[PDB]
């Protein structure tokens, strides 16, 4: 097989959802109280939420 | 939970049945059949007409 | 913030560089965060 | 982990079964990325057995 | 909490596959009388009441 | 035979208004739409040479 | 025609991406590596990387080069400055948009790296490459001589075989380079022939679309 | 130091029993111990595919 | 650390040579153990560098065309942490107590 | 002839090489085929 990974949605302070596309073995967590990062410093300028 | 029952070959009938725990609620279960086929292992060997 | 292994430096980006890195007139960060004030 | 854990109906069906025990973990701080956890593949197993 | 003429609901736990005990209540005792039932869990995750 | 979609327009799929030098993001808007298509392989072969 | 198949990658570009273990770090790096398939026989591995292969930095074709993006800025190199070893070094035979087709001993990671003028790229992953030998006598390179059986291996050329992956929008990249001060306000400036975005809350909820 | 992380091991329940399905992507210790006076612990390296009753 | 006169310099190595001390980049200067290392930082007589496990290690450089090398038999090791038993340290996972050299020469 | 290989281009002396490099614009085969019809 061959896991399929989706690429990260991320908002910045508001809050997000899960919507099932019925993907085989799908999982969809949702996870709060990130700093996320790329190469060009940071993406979000919050500190929680 | 194991539950074995038992159908009859018939359709359109609806069959109705429960399930007792013996300290919880009961558990109602029903199955009707709809369209019951029986589809052979057929091996064609020859055509033949006029 | 704090790098995981103690004896690094922070970039702007996250990027942990060692501590001997910072202010040392080459550049190691993007948009040289050791190299502001020195 | 073993033989038929991914099953697919014909060869082109476009609707297969998976059952890989695909859990999804907590991304590091400050990583934008998607971790994840499964069982290793069965049909790999199967051809090592 | 008591009123005047309403219905106390306790909870309680037990080993017995018939319990029979002497309730008291402040200055009284009443008899509770039933049958108990296996339940529907071989291993938990609590240890015994 | 099968018609892909860039608009309320179906044209064949083998036969592309434009091309991929021309315009920079109206032939990714149209293989926007026609990724459930089994003419997709047709489409993108026909649609970036002239 | 090659053109014809190479058509499909036009249409995209490189990227960087997150690399656990680079040069020094943990960094952000052109050749991050996607995954590593070794299901052939003789050695031969199939990597997915961060970077493109066949094209040049505009668009068009050429033979043996890596194009990869540098902080928004898409350069190249010629293949043979690439390099990569699991245990032993491989050898790498050709590429094709967003993947490579390596000669690969066995090992448990894949360290693909390549040398600027004084910068030193690389990326480890820890990802198994297996060797898988052909029938009943083991062996660990193959020989020089012997009996021919059906073996199965990647193939060496891109051809459209009914397997696809899937493209999509990417989104807007923070750019750091961009925001500068000047003596009392915040001085953005676009790149040129490019839009941006800007999100502040130093005063209150912000948001305006600036166009160079 | 970022440490792995096991696959979920697929537990079994029966009448005083407890069977694990353990699938490990590279070695990892299963160390059980019971909870009484005797702990009878077992230290075991799994590396491969297993089953513990 | 220092540059051939005594002063500070940043990424270089310091050597005699028959009496005359001189200098290289540290870029110019590789290692492996079986694959190869990296090197992080130097300062003084000692090195940081990042080697998988094997049974030697070895230091070269190179000079116009005078190659330079030392080999010696030290069992170089990789240690884990916790109780799963990997070779290449993960790229995700729970966070977890370790014990690593200092990066910094403080 | 053929090539052992799934996707490879025969030489003239028997040396297969990839599919992409006939009509290159470089010389690999001895004498370079690959580079005779474009
Ligand atoms: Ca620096
Ligand atoms: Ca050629």
């Amino acid at each position: 097989y061959k896991t399929g990974m989706d690429s990260p949605a991320i908002k910045c302070c508001g809050s997000q959802e899960c919507t099932p596309t019925y993907r085989p073995d799908e999982q969809c967590k949702v996870f709060t109280g990130v700093y996320p990062f790329m190469w060009g410093g940071a993406y979000c300028f919050c500190d929680t939420e | 939970y194991e539950h074995a029952t038992t159908m009859p070959s018939q359709a359109g009938i609806s069959y109705n049945t429960i399930v007792n725990r013996a300290g919880y609620a009961p558990l109602p279960i029903s199955i009707t059949p709809t369209k019951i086929k029986l589809i052979p292992t057929v091996n064609l060997e020859y055509v033949t007409c006029h | 913030n704090e790098c995981n292994i103690p004896g690094n430096f922070m970039c702007s980006n996250g990027r942990c560089i060692p501590g001997a890195w910072q202010c040392d007139g080459l550049p190691d960060c993007f948009d040289k965060s050791d190299e502001k004030e020195c | 982990g073993a033989f038929g854990d991914i099953q697919s109906r014909t060869v082109s069906s476009s609707d297969l079964y998976a059952n890989t025990n695909l859990v999804l973990q907590r991304p590091k701080a400050g990583a934008i990325h998607v971790p994840y956890t499964q069982a290793p593949s069965g049909f790999e197993q199967w051809k090592k057995d | 909490e008591l009123t005047e003429q309403g219905s106390a609901t306790i909870h309680f736990s037990t080993a017995n596959i018939h319990p029979e005990f002497r309730l008291q209540i402040c200055t009284s005792y009443v008899t509770c009388k039933g049958d108990c039932h296996p339940p529907k869990d071989h291993i938990v995750t609590h240890p015994q009441y | 035979t099968t018609m892909c979609l860039l608009a309320n327009v179906t044209f064949p799929c083998a036969q592309p208004p434009i091309c991929y030098d021309r315009k920079p993001a109206e032939t990714l808007a149209m293989l926007s739409v026609n990724v459930d298509n089994p003419g997709y392989d047709e489409l993108l072969e026909a649609a970036v040479k002239c | 025609s090659t053109e014809e198949l190479f058509n499909e990658y036009k249409l995209t570009r490189p990227y960087m991406a997150r690399c656990i273990r680079c040069a020094v770090g943990s960094c952000h790096s052109p050749i991050a590596i996607e995954a590593v398939k070794s299901d052939g026989h003789d050695g031969y591995v199939r990597l997915q990387t961060s970077s493109q292969y066949g094209l040049d930095s505009s668009g068009n074709l050429k033979g043996r080069t890596m194009r990869y993006d540098m902080h928004g800025t898409i350069k190249e190199i010629p293949l043979h400055q690439v390099s990569l070893y699991t245990s032993r070094p491989c050898h790498i035979v050709d590429g094709h948009g967003y993947f490579l087709l390596a000669r690969c001993p066995a090992g448990d990671s894949i360290t693909m790296e390549f040398k600027k003028d004084s910068v030193r790229h690389s990326c480890s992953v820890p990802y198994e490459v297996k060797f898988n030998p052909v029938g009943r006598e083991l062996y660990t390179h193959p020989p020089e001589h012997g009996v021919e059986q059906a073996c199965q291996v990647y193939a060496h050329d891109a051809q459209n075989r009914g397997a696809y992956v899937e493209m999509h929008l990417p989104g807007s990249e923070v750019d750091s380079s961009l925001v500068s001060l000047s003596g009392s306000s915040v001085t953005v400036t676009p790149p040129d022939g490019t839009s941006a975005l800007v999100e502040c809350e130093c005063g209150g909820t912000k948001i305006s679309e600036t166009i160079n | 130091c970022t440490v792995p992380l096991a696959p979920e091991p697929m537990i079994t329940f029966g009448f005083r029993s407890v069977s694990l399905k353990l699938h490990p992507k590279n070695p990892t210790y299963l160390i059980t111990r019971q909870l009484a006076d005797e702990p009878h612990y077992t230290h075991e390296l799994i590396s491969e595919p297993a089953v513990r009753n």
